[PDB]
């Protein structure tokens, strides 16, 4: 069960996410043309990198009984609910008990993981990403932050 | 004319783990007795196998 997450970044986030998850070259553009690129998974030459550009990236993030699972939601059939942080789900003691698990997305949306004692197929959780948060609205925010920087 | 309701549900999960070691020494004066033959004994299979046994 691996899904695709594409994400936007400013340059620290685009930076960590680039030193924790190991990449050996590679040059990263960005919103407003600007560009950094990794050599060595070390920072060579970057371009003129305004605050607030976006970086384009995209990691998967495989869901699976084995693995860590940073934020999950856990209800035992006695109707306790529970929450677990960075803990696999057989890491639980009692996996006997425990009827659902939702993943917890950081904007309070939960999607069903785990039903029924098997993992959710990647279909249905597609289905269920798409469903858990519908009606979000996010602010419309736009600044430039940046213009030709040469003389022209 | 009062009605009361209450509900409560409790859930407690435990775990335990022992770690035991424990080394016993003995100390038998025959054991030291069996002690003498115990080196002396490998070469008496080499003596008897792979030497001449006349002068």
């Amino acid at each position: 069960l691996i899904i695709k997450h594409q994400m936007k970044l400013h340059l620290n986030e685009l930076v960590d996410w680039a030193w924790r998850n190991g990449v050996t070259s590679e040059k990263f553009h960005s919103n407003n043309g600007s560009y950094v690129i990794f050599d060595h998974s070390a920072v060579v030459e970057t371009y003129i990198i305004n605050k607030n550009d976006l970086f384009n990236v995209t990691e998967e993030i495989e869901i699976t009984l084995d693995k860590p699972i940073d934020y999950f939601l856990e209800k035992d059939m006695y109707g306790n609910y529970r929450e677990h942080f960075g803990i696999a789900i057989n890491d639980l003691l009692f996996l006997n008990t425990t009827v659902n698990i939702w993943l917890v997305n950081d904007d309070n949306s939960h999607i069903l993981i785990y039903k029924d004692g098997k993992l959710i197929d990647e279909y249905m959780y597609h289905q269920f990403e798409y469903e858990a948060n519908q009606n979000k609205h996010i602010y419309p925010n736009n600044k430039a932050s940046g213009t030709y920087p040469h003389k022209t | 004319l009062r009605n009361g309701e209450s509900d409560t549900k409790r859930n407690t999960q435990s775990q335990n783990e022992m770690n035991r070691t424990g080394l016993t020494k003995q100390y038998l004066i025959d054991n030291l007795q069996k002690l003498y033959s115990m080196r002396d004994t490998i070469f008496k299979t080499y003596d008897k196998e792979c030497f001449l046994h006349i002068w």
